[PDB]
């Protein structure tokens, strides 16, 4: 019936333009927006007809309703927001255009609407239209009713119709942009643009995608994260840059992952991982403050059907020493972090994850230990954010040694609802360790297996006419905007998402 | 000159 | 020598780790930045030491010069701007430490320097430092004389250092992207962000990057243009939106060319080309007006050694017809506008072109014939920002038909310097007329032309559900950034451009 | 607290 119904229509608009009465218009002029007629006109009491004003307005009918022979009520949905149009054919331009323009109207059609601000005796505002105009036919049959979440995802514009809430998800996301833009750009950042094909791909751990460049004959890694043009452009003499941008990571497409996904980045000189958490403090507290209006937000991790959380974001935040702490919530004590990449120490680990029932596949490498350690024993303590601070060095090859701490780094992740939405550092500014660290884990590469990071020589180049002491950071922009929408899936805070049918 | 709409922001 | 250089100082650096000096310290606490140091203590008179005013300031050393013995000149610039470090012996904390410091430091050195403000008698405004901290060494030879193109695109953290208009260029950018988001933010758009990975690429005319996804046997192309998805979500009830993003074409690489580079498109609901042009207009006259403080910019197309033109801002642009006055520059009579798709037009056109010595290389068809033809006698005349106005249908697959006008389309592009910084048009919102325009593209796509447009048939089935008149608009960043910071290479304004082997 | 940079803009 539906498919009959899109048949018939579209014969409909066809003989429209056969008979040449141009079903889509070029140019209608809209006086005012729905949301300022309602707003300016929302004072009229029941029963007001004001006939020396007339506005022109438009949207798409959600609902067609007639009292039958002259009277026809149509809901017209824009912005958000809905209007009433009380079509009657006494107000219409004639009797005779009334029946044919509404003999020629359906649901979901767009139309712009001539006519004078009212109030009908129920009390709705309402437009009463001297003339309305159809700009654009709805071929297709418009759900009752959009509730399975694949349809809404494959067809965008349909779940953003018909849903209210999606506009104010997508709102959100951008006005966390835009905060995160306000806030760097107010602190003297200077927002940059950087390659986002490279020869080599680094900055992170993932799997990348990779291109061919035909006029060069090469091929090209699309990028998986910003972090070394912006040190590089630290080294060049610009102290202070970030940018809010698309990265590029291949690999599994899950609930908080997907391939393609908006990360921010930004890297300060002559500051440390402890600057950074403040500064991470003040923005994160700021944007939820500004957003929500308050400290604490709620959050359904298992959705609307679920428990209910309260994020505190209240500062400051809890900090917590992943070492240290995790030997806290182990009741054991770990060996001493200068030891962590002898054989031995990993074996100790072994033993602990098979006594704690903590699972670890293959390979079973001290690091991926470590990170399933933390991952149930630590990360789920997370609920308001949290700072998880000093990771080993065999955990961050980008990171500088921690100053009093042997075999750590000073180095944060911020947590909240036990998912990472930061990861930041004070940068390694010293170019013969850090090729040195490259060097190691290309040699776990030509140890047989991909994961490990590239070796960039320019970087380290670069790190030759040296680095100043920089902190650097990171921040996923869609898991923040999930967290602040009260979406467990990042589908929803995707315009478009990857889909896999 | 088109119509006035509020900011998002 | 400067290999040697590099040697000697590598080795130097290398035992000051081993004596465990700490020439990569990791917290140096500036007090205050360069700039409002210049700005607090510029007032001083020559001679003045202030003892009681202890600062910490940080930055590179671009010069090092002794006066012998006890005193030493440090040239230390951040921020664009510059400091002069006078170092006296009896002022520091002690002269053996003086000494130890000094001997340490070489130019291109990151240091930290706490002292007092003051002036010299030659009315210098420095600092008389009481400890001198070296942040970071560096380790190679810092150039005398970098006015090398090549050299400077390659590595950009030495042009930066070396070249302050580097700097003042990319700020400019920087100015540009940030003066259209508030432009557009302010005018009640949504900033969004929509997939850099599609399926089937569209929107515009180029060739494509291909990658592989890990997840989806599929491939999957990188976007030329935001288009499709934006119309997209302006069907789905989003009523004002854009985008500044990065786009993928892959192309020719020249002055005017790279093969990724930023754009912004914005969709206007219920706007036509006249509205868009109006306001391009004033965005544009306003970007120039704010940025260089006036509508007027002179601008070397040839470099600085050429002659330099100056370009008027001042609105309103210059409206241009193409097929009008392209009969007005050739002095001849075109056929009508109705009969551009016959070969006998192509004929005409191909007997115009080769009368007036008009190069137009295979596959010669009406399209090109008239595209180098319009090149020739039309974008040639604009200097000052001019709209060349209602391009053929066959050019503009994507634009509604002209409404008074058969055979054309309502469409403009907005040409400076004799080169498109814009194109824009009227949405063509009628579905079955989009899908038969992409029927002429695909066939002549699986003959002729390869970069032709793919049917997309997601994007005409979201044109079956509607889309209101609307009104699209693209401008390329980097061209606009070209002509605000005087550059007549596109590599100028981009931080890390593509470079060949 | 870190010191305090004028904005680009
Ligand atoms: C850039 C980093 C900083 C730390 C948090 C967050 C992690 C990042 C990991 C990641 C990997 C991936 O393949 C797809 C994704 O959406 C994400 C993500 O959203 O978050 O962003
Ligand atoms: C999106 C478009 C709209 C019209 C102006 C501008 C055209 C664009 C053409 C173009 C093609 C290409 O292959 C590489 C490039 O760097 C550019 C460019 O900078 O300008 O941007
Ligand atoms: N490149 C990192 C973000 C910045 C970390 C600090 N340099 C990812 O994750
Ligand atoms: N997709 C275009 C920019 C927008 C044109 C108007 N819809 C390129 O060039």
């Amino acid at each position: 019936d539906p498919n009959q119904y899109y048949k018939i229509r579209s014969q409909a608009i066809h003989q429209l333009k056969v008979n040449g009465e141009d079903p889509y218009p070029h140019k209608f002029h809209v006086d005012i927006s729905l949301t300022d007629f309602i707003q300016k006109y929302s004072h009229l009491q029941p029963g007001d007809h004001l006939t020396d004003i007339t506005l022109k307005v438009a949207g798409r009918i959600h609902a067609k309703r007639a009292s039958g022979g002259k009277l026809i009520f149509y809901d017209l949905r824009g912005e958000g927001v809905k209007l009433q149009v009380m079509a009657n054919s006494r107000n219409y331009k004639s009797e005779e255009e009334f029946i044919h323009i509404n003999n020629k109207l359906r649901r979901g059609d767009i139309i712009g609407v001539q006519g004078n601000p009212g109030k009908t005796k129920k009390g709705e505002l309402s437009i009463i239209p001297y003339e309305i105009t159809l700009l654009s036919p709805c071929l297709h049959m418009l759900p009752h009713l959009l509730k399975d979440k694949e349809t809404r995802y494959r067809q965008r514009y349909l779940d953003l119709i018909l849903n209210d809430f999606v506009r104010q998800k997508f709102i959100i996301r951008s006005k966390i942009i835009t905060y995160i833009r306000s806030f760097l750009d107010e602190l003297g950042f200077l927002e940059i643009e950087t390659p986002m094909m490279n020869i080599i791909p680094g900055g992170a751990v993932a799997k990348p995608f990779i291109t061919y460049h035909n006029e060069l004959d090469m091929n090209l890694y699309m990028r998986i994260a910003t972090e070394l043009y912006h040190k590089m452009l630290v080294v060049g003499g610009i102290d202070r840059v970030y940018e809010i941008g698309r990265v590029f990571r291949n690999e599994g497409i899950d609930l908080t992952h997907n391939p393609e996904f908006t990360s921010c980045e930004f890297y300060m000189a002559y500051a440390d991982y402890h600057d950074l958490m403040e500064i991470t403090e003040k923005m994160v507290s700021g944007m939820v403050k500004h957003i929500t209006g308050s400290y604490k937000v709620t959050y359904h991790p298992d959705g609307p059907e679920g428990q209910a959380y309260d994020v505190d974001f209240t500062p400051p935040f809890r900090r917590i020493n992943m070492v240290e702490e995790l030997e806290k919530a182990l009741g054991m004590k770990l060996p001493e972090t200068n030891l962590f990449e002898t054989e031995e120490t990993r074996k100790i680990l072994d033993d602990i994850c098979v006594a704690k029932a903590v699972e670890c596949p293959p390979p079973r490498t001290t690091a991926r230990l470590l990170d399933k350690l933390v991952g149930e024993f630590l990360e789920v303590t997370c609920i308001n954010p949290t700072f998880i601070c000093d990771h080993p060095q065999i955990m961050s090859p980008l990171a500088k040694w921690h100053r009093s701490k042997e075999g750590l780094t000073e180095r944060f992740e911020l947590f909240v609802m036990k998912k990472e939405i930061c990861n930041a550092y004070t940068e390694l500014n010293d170019p013969m360790r850090q090729r040195q660290l490259f060097e190691e884990q290309a040699k776990a590469k030509a140890a047989g297996d991909d994961e490990a990071m590239f070796i960039d020589e320019n970087f380290c180049t670069a790190l030759e006419y040296g680095l100043p002491p920089t902190a650097g950071w990171g921040m996923g922009i869609d898991r923040v905007a999930m967290f602040l929408t009260d979406s467990n899936n990042i589908k929803e805070v995707l315009l478009f998402p990857a889909m896999k049918p | 000159p088109m119509y006035q709409v509020k900011p998002y922001h």
